[PDB]
């Protein structure tokens, strides 16, 4: 289980550097913090206290848009 | 030869009570030890399955491409293993 976590780190950096932080131009002042940056993603943003998000039910295969 | 004829005199400076106690205790200790050493071996006779096995036999679990058991897709706890 150490080897997926190693990739997870890199993955999260991608989500925050390429996508979520550049959205700080579009969102209103409601979605920002004290220092003026938007909300970002953690390990807890999808696991939410479980060893796999939603215990690992494979939802994404049914939708060819994703 | 006749050189051992005076060995009984041993008991005039070595006493019977302590000697008997030591001997008996040591023999029981040795008995238990040798039975346990032979049990922990290939010569084990309780678990050999001769003349027949009496308890159910172990069943292996299939592994994944990472060499550990597969996770079950809605279990609220991960799966156990004993080897890492
Ligand atoms: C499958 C059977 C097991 C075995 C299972 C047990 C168990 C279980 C016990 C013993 C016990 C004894 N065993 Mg045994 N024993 C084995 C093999 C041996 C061998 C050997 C050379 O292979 C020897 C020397 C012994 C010796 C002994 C004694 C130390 C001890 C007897 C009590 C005592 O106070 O002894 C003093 C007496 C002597 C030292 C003389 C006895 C030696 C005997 C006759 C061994 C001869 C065997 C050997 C093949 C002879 C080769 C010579 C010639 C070619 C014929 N065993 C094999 C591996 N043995 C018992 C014990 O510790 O009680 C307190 C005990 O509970
Ligand atoms: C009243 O009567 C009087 C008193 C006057 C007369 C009495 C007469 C009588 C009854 C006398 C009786 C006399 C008796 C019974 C005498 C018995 C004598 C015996 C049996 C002596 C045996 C001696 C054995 C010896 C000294 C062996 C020594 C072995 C040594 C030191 C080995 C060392 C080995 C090493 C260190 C190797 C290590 C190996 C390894 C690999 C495990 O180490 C890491
Ligand atoms: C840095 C934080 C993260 C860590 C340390 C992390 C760690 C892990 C680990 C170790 C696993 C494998 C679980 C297992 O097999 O027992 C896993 C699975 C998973 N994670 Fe993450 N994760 C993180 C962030 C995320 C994020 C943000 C998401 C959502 C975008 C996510 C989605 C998933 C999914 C869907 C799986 C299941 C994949 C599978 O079935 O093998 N993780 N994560
Ligand atoms: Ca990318
Ligand atoms: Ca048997």
């Amino acid at each position: 289980k150490r080897v997926p976590a190693w990739h997870a780190i890199r993955n999260v950096r991608d989500i925050n550097i390429q996508y979520v932080e550049p959205l700080g131009e579009v969102l209103p002042a409601s979605r920002k913090g004290p220092l003026g940056d938007p909300f970002k993603v953690n390990c807890l943003t999808c696991h939410q206290g479980a060893y796999k998000p939603l215990f690992g039910v494979p939802m994404a295969k049914d939708y060819p848009a994703l | 030869s006749d050189k051992f004829a005076g060995m009984y005199k041993l008991w005039t400076f070595i006493d019977p009570r302590r000697t008997l106690i030591f001997i008996v205790a040591f023999q029981i200790m040795l008995g238990i030890l040798i039975h346990m050493i032979v049990l922990g071996s290939d010569l084990n006779w309780h678990n050999d399955g001769i003349p027949r096995f009496y308890s159910p036999r172990p069943v292996d679990v299939a592994v994944g491409p990472a060499g550990i058991p597969l996770e079950i897709p809605g279990s609220p706890m991960p799966q156990a293993r004993n080897y890492n």
